[PDB]
RNA sequence: GGUACACGAAAAACCUUACCUAGACUUGACAUCCUUGGCAAAAUUAUGGAAACAUAAUGGAGGUUAACCGAGUGACAGGU
RNA sequence: CAAACGUGCUACAAUGGCCAAUACAAACAGUCGCCAGCUUGUAAAAGUGAGCAAAUCUGUAAAGUUGGUCUCAGUUCGGAUUGAGGGCUGCAAUUCGUCCUCAUGAAGUCGGAAUCACUAGUAAUCGCGAAUCAGCUAUGUCGCGGUGAAUACGUUCUCG
C-alpha cells in the first residue's frame, strides 16, 4: 500500500492490515486504531488520505518495525558479548529458558538426524 | 544527524538497585508464623 | 519477574566484602559462594571466584554485565560430544 | 420462673450414625420430661471425605483402594430452657463419639 | 461365542417433518456431542433446499436417501490368500443406516463452503442419481455382480 | 381443584401444578416463557409429548418449578412431572400413558469414575510390545 | 540414612520453607497425609485395625 | 513382554535427597544400661564467618530433679 | 542431549476463530484459609475490607441460545520459539517456579506399514472440585455434574 515498505492487503480490514506490519501486532494495532479514532471495519481500499497520514504518524511515534529486527539482533549480540551461560545456551541453538532437551524441543533443532540406537543382543 | 544517544540502560535499573539496597539495610527481624488466632475448642455440656 | 518493592538481592556478606575490597587498592579475586547475588553497580571493577560446583571460576565484572545474577556468568555442567552407540 | 437462655441451638455431629440417633433420643426424652417445646431433631447433610491410598508397597499405582469418613450432622434448637432443664442437662453423659456445638 | 442378540434403542419420530430418519442422520453428523449444533446445521440445509429446488424438503430427502440405499453387501471371507467376497442381502434397518453414513462421509469432503451448503448440495445432488454417494453404491453393486459365483458359499 | 406432580431425571426435581382453565394452556416454566428458559432447540415438544397425544385443549395452566440439572435433564423432569400430575385427573389416561412407557422413571444417571480408568467405563490405552 | 533425617525434621530449621512433613509412625517422607500425619502405607495398616475412628471401607 | 515406561514420586530452586565437589565432627545428630551431679536447653543480639561452627552476651519454662541438662563411662548407637 | 520408544495435551478449523449479551449443575473444600463488595491498574494482582468454623458466607460454570464479523487463506487457523516490561510465593526464581501484558509467528491442511478403548447416560466431548502443596506448563491422579450418540447379522477366521 503506502505505509512505509509494508504492503498491507488491499481487500482486508485495517485492524488486521496493521498486524501485517512487523512491529505492530493485533492488540497494539487496536491501540493505534482507537487513539487515531479511525473506526474499524473500514476496508483499507475504501479509505482516504486523511487517515493515511495520522496512522503513519502514530506508527512513527511507536517503535519502527525496521528497527526492531536490529534491536533483537543487538540484544543477542549484547547477550553473547557478555559471556553469559544463557547466551551460551542461546549460542548453541538450544532452549534458552528452562525447556527440557532429553526427548523434545525440536523447534529449535530443525529436522531429526537419526543415528543408530545401541545394539541389544540380550543379557 | 545523530540525536546524541537515547539508550545506555543503567539509569532505569539503577533505581531498582537502590530500592533493593534500601530494603536490605531496612531488614527488621519480624519473624512470625500465623495469622488468625483464638476460637479453637470443641465445647462440652457447659459444665458436663 | 522479581517484584519491584523487593528490589534486587545480595547476601550482604558479598556486599560487605565488596565495600571493604573496593576501598583497598590492591584488590585480589574475591572468593564468593553466592551465585544468588545480583551484580550491583559497586561490584564493577572487581573479580570474583564463583563456585561452579567443583572449582572457583574467575569472572571479571564490567560496567555492562550489571543486572543479572553472579552465578549466571559461570557454568555448572559440561557437554561437548556424544559417542556412537553402535 | 425464668429463662436465662433464649434460643439454645444445640448442634450434633459424629463419625458414627447409630450413636448419633441414640444421643438424640436421650436428649429429646430428658428435654421433654421437663417443660421445653422442642422444635424438632432435624437432619443436616453429612459431610463425607474420601482418601485414596495405593494398596501396593512399591509399584502398580493402578491398584488403589479407598476409605471414607462420614461426619453425620444433626441440629436441635431449644426455645426456653430455665434451670429446671439446665440442671437436668448436667446429668446427660453424651457418649464420647457424639460432638456438641452449643452456641448459646 | 455370545449366543445373545443385542437389544435395540428407539429411533424416535422426527420433531418437525415427523420422519424418524431425520433424527438418525442428525446423530450421524454429530461431532463433539453437540445435539444442538447438528440440528441447526441440518435444518438450515432444508431451508436452502426450499430456496433452490422449490419442493418439499422431506420429499427431496427421501428421494435422495432412498435412491442411495444399496441392495447387496459384500462380506470379506479369507481362506488362504486374499479374500473371496460374498454378496448377502442386508436388512432394512442397516440399509438406511449405511445410506446415511455414506451421505455424511462424502458431504464433509466436498469442495463447497460452510457444511450447511456442503450437506445441502450432496442431498440435492443425490436426488438425480449423479453424485459421490451414488458412485459408492454403484461400485459395491458392480463388485457384487462380478463376484456372483461365490454367493452360494457364505460360512 | 389443582393437581401436583413430582418428576426427576439426572438429579433434577420438578414441581408441576395442574390448574383447570379454558383460556389456552399458557405453558410456563419457573415463572418464565418456555422459549426463553430453554435453548428453544425444539426441546419444548418433548415435555408436551404425553400432553399432546391425549390432549392439551383442556387448557391446563402449568406452574413449573424446576431447580437443578442442565436443560434436557430439567425437560425430562417436567415430562415425568406432567405425567404424575396427569395421574390424578381421569385414571383412564394412565392405561394409555402406561403403554408408551411415559409413566416410568428413566433410572438413567451418570456412573461414578473408577480408579485406574480415564472415566466411567473408558480405560487407558494398552501397549503390549 | 533414616534416623538422622527423622530427628532433624522434629528440630526447627533456620528457614520456614525448610520445614517439611514426615510420617510420625515411620520415617517416610513422600506421600504423607496432612489430614492424619500418617503416610499412605501406615494409614492402610492403621485403618485395617480400627485405630482411626470412622475410616471405613468405601462402596460409593 | 502381557503383569515396566504421567511407575514408587498425593508436588526435586533451598529443604526433600538417598548423588558429586568442598568446609567441619567422633560413645557421635538420636537411644538405653550402668557411678555421679544438676543452680538448663532454646531462641535471639554481637565478631569471624559460604553456612556448618566458634568465641561474648539476656542466662532463663520449670522443679530441686520430674521430663530433661549434663559429666564419667565402656558395652555400643548409626548405615536409603 | 547426536538420538529411539510409551503415555497425554494442543492443533491442522467455518460442527470453526474473535467480540457482545445471556440461561441451566452436582460434588467437594475453607480461619497462616475461602475471600464478597469497593478503589487503582491494558492484566496477572495490590490496598481497604466486611461475611463465614459453615444446608447461612466464599470458591464468576463452560459447552449451550441470540446478534455482529471473518469467507476457506498456511488465514482473524495454529500456537511453538524468541526479546522486553511487569505481578505473586518464598531467605532465594541464573542453573531450575509459574501467571499477565506487549513483540515474533516453527511445524502442521487429517498423518505410512501397524495398532488401542468402548455395548447408554456408555464412547465422544464441556466445565467444576479435592488430595499432597509457601509456589509450581499436573495437560498427571482421584472424584462431580452439563450435552450426548452409532452398532452387535454371526462364530468362518483372530487372541485368551
Ligand atoms: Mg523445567
Ligand atoms: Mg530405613
Ligand atoms: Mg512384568
Ligand atoms: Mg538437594
Ligand atoms: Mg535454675
Ligand atoms: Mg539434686
Ligand atoms: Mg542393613
Ligand atoms: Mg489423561
Ligand atoms: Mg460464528
Ligand atoms: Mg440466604
Ligand atoms: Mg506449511
Ligand atoms: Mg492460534
Ligand atoms: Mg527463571
Ligand atoms: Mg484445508
Ligand atoms: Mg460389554
Ligand atoms: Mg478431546
Ligand atoms: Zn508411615
Amino acid at each position: 500500500a503506502r505505509i512505509l515498505g509494508i504492503d498491507i492487503p488491499n481487500q482486508k480490514r485495517i485492524e488486521i492490515a496493521l498486524t501485517y506490519i512487523f512491529g505492530i501486532g493485533l492488540s497494539r494495532s487496536q491501540a493505534i486504531l482507537k487513539q487515531a479514532n479511525i473506526n474499524p471495519d473500514k476496508r483499507v481500499k475504501d479509505l482516504t488520505e486523511e487517515e493515511f497520514v495520522a496512522i503513519r504518524n502514530v506508527a512513527s511515534a511507536y517503535k519502527i518495525e525496521g528497527d526492531l529486527r536490529r534491536e533483537i539482533a543487538l540484544n543477542i549480540k549484547h547477550l553473547s558479548e557478555i559471556g553469559a551461560w544463557r547466551g551460551l545456551r542461546h549460542r548453541k541453538n538450544l532452549p534458552v529458558r528452562g525447556q527440557r532437551t532429553r526427548t523434545n524441543a525440536r523447534t529449535r533443532k530443525g529436522p531429526r538426524k537419526t543415528v543408530a540406537n545401541k545394539k541389544i543382543e540380550s543379557k | 544527524l545523530t540525536k546524541q544517544t537515547v539508550h545506555g540502560r543503567a539509569e532505569k535499573l539503577s533505581g531498582k538497585f537502590n530500592a533493593g539496597k534500601a530494603f536490605l539495610e531496612n531488614k527488621t527481624p519480624k519473624k512470625a508464623k500465623g495469622k488468625t488466632e483464638e476460637y479453637t475448642k470443641h465445647r462440652s455440656l457447659n459444665e458436663l | 519477574s522479581r517484584s519491584a518493592k523487593k528490589g534486587a538481592f545480595v547476601d550482604a556478606h558479598l556486599l560487605k566484602k565488596v565495600i571493604d575490597m573496593n576501598k583497598q587498592e590492591k584488590k585480589r579475586p574475591i572468593k564468593t559462594w553466592s551465585r544468588r547475588s545480583t551484580i550491583f553497580p559497586e561490584f564493577v571493577g572487581n573479580t570474583f571466584a564463583v563456585h561452579n560446583g567443583k572449582t572457583f571460576i574467575n569472572v571479571y565484572v564490567t560496567d555492562d554485565m550489571v543486572g543479572h545474577k553472579l552465578g549466571e556468568f559461570s557454568p555448572t555442567r559440561n557437554f561437548k560430544q556424544h559417542t556412537a552407540n553402535r | 420462673n425464668a429463662v436465662k437462655y433464649p434460643e439454645l441451638k444445640i448442634k450434633l455431629e459424629s463419625y458414627d450414625s447409630t450413636l448419633l440417633d441414640l444421643t438424640t433420643k436421650k436428649i429429646v426424652e430428658v428435654v421433654k420430661g421437663v417443660d421445653v417445646k422442642i422444635k424438632g431433631p432435624l437432619p443436616l447433610p453429612t459431610k463425607k471425605e474420601v482418601i485414596t491410598i495405593i494398596r501396593s508397597p512399591h509399584v502398580d499405582k493402578a491398584s488403589r483402594e479407598q476409605f471414607e469418613k462420614n461426619r453425620h450432622k444433626r441440629l436441635m434448637i431449644l426455645v426456653d430452657v430455665n434451670q429446671g432443664a439446665i440442671d437436668s442437662l448436667k446429668r446427660i453423659k453424651i457418649p464420647v463419639g457424639v460432638t456438641l456445638r452449643f452456641s448459646k | 461365542m455370545r449366543k445373545n442378540r443385542a437389544p435395540k434403542r428407539t429411533v424416535l419420530p422426527d420433531p418437525v417433518f415427523n420422519n424418524t430418519l431425520v433424527t438418525r442422520i442428525i446423530n450421524v453428523i454429530m461431532e463433539d456431542g453437540k445435539k444442538g449444533l447438528a440440528q441447526r446445521i441440518l435444518y438450515g440445509a432444508f431451508d436452502l433446499i426450499e430456496q433452490r429446488t422449490k419442493e418439499k424438503p422431506l420429499t427431496v430427502f427421501e428421494r435422495a436417501v432412498g435412491n442411495v440405499m444399496p441392495r447387496l453387501e459384500l462380506r470379506v471371507r479369507r481362506i488362504a490368500g486374499s479374500n473371496y467376497q460374498v454378496p448377502t442381502e442386508v436388512p432394512q434397518d442397516r440399509k438406511i443406516a449405511l445410506a446415511l453414513r455414506w451421505i455424511a462421509m462424502f458431504a464433509r469432503k466436498r469442495h463447497e463452503k460452510t457444511m450447511l451448503e456442503k450437506i445441502a448440495n450432496e442431498i440435492i445432488d443425490a436426488s438425480n442419481n449423479t453424485g459421490a454417494a451414488i458412485k459408492k453404491k454403484d461400485d459395491t453393486h458392480k463388485m457384487a455382480e462380478a463376484n456372483k459365483a461365490f454367493a452360494h458359499m457364505r460360512w | 381443584q389443582s393437581y401436583y406432580g413430582l418428576g426427576r431425571r439426572k438429579s433434577s426435581s420438578a414441581k408441576v401444578y395442574l390448574t383447570p382453565t379454558q383460556d389456552k394452556g399458557k405453558i410456563t416454566v419457573n415463572r418464565r416463557d418456555p422459549s426463553e428458559y430453554f435453548p428453544n432447540k425444539l426441546v419444548i415438544q418433548d415435555m408436551e409429548q404425553p400432553l399432546d397425544l391425549t390432549d392439551l385443549k383442556k387448557n391446563f395452566d402449568i406452574n413449573v418449578v424446576v431447580k437443578g440439572g442442565g436443560f434436557t435433564g430439567q425437560a425430562g423432569a417436567i415430562r415425568l412431572g406432567i405425567v404424575r400430575a396427569l395421574l390424578q385427573f381421569n385414571p383412564e389416561l394412565k392405561k394409555i400413558l402406561k403403554s408408551k412407557k411415559l409413566t416410568t422413571r428413566d433410572k438413567r444417571v451418570k456412573e461414578r469414575k473408577k480408579f485406574g480408568l480415564y472415566g466411567a467405563r473408558r480405560a487407558p490405552q494398552f501397549t503390549k510390545r | 540414612a533414616k534416623k538422622s533425617l527423622k530427628v532433624k525434621q522434629t528440630r526447627i530449621p533456620k528457614f520456614a520453607v525448610r520445614a517439611y512433613t514426615r510420617c510420625q509412625r515411620c520415617g517416610r517422607a513422600r506421600a504423607v497425609l496432612s489430614h492424619f500425619g500418617v503416610c499412605r502405607l501406615c494409614f492402610r495398616e492403621l485403618a485395617y485395625a480400627g485405630a482411626i475412628p470412622g475410616v471405613k471401607k468405601a462402596s460409593w
